[PDB]
């Protein structure tokens, strides 16, 4: 059997810990 | 934007408006509970 390589997904950029101001990218923690 | 107006004698202001969409959704889940979600799209004002 071929090796099982689970995909690596990027973390939610809009998740629970997220402090977002409209103009710029959201700070996270 | 460049405005060319006139040689007035007294100090003046250029009152300018940018038409936007300012709306509000009013949640009333339970008695005595009222929540408003404001939104201005061109001049952002947050989902408070």
């Amino acid at each position: 059997e071929v090796p099982f390589v689970p995909p690596r997904y990027m973390a939610p950029t809009e998740g629970r810990n997220s402090i977002r101001y409209s103009e710029l990218a959201p700070q996270y923690d | 934007m460049t405005f060319e107006v006139d040689p007035m004698d007294e100090p003046t202001l250029l009152y300018l408006l940018f038409e936007v969409f300012d709306v509000v959704r009013v949640h009333q889940p339970h008695r005595g509970v009222i929540e408003a979600v404001y939104l201005r799209t061109p001049f952002s004002a947050g989902n408070a």
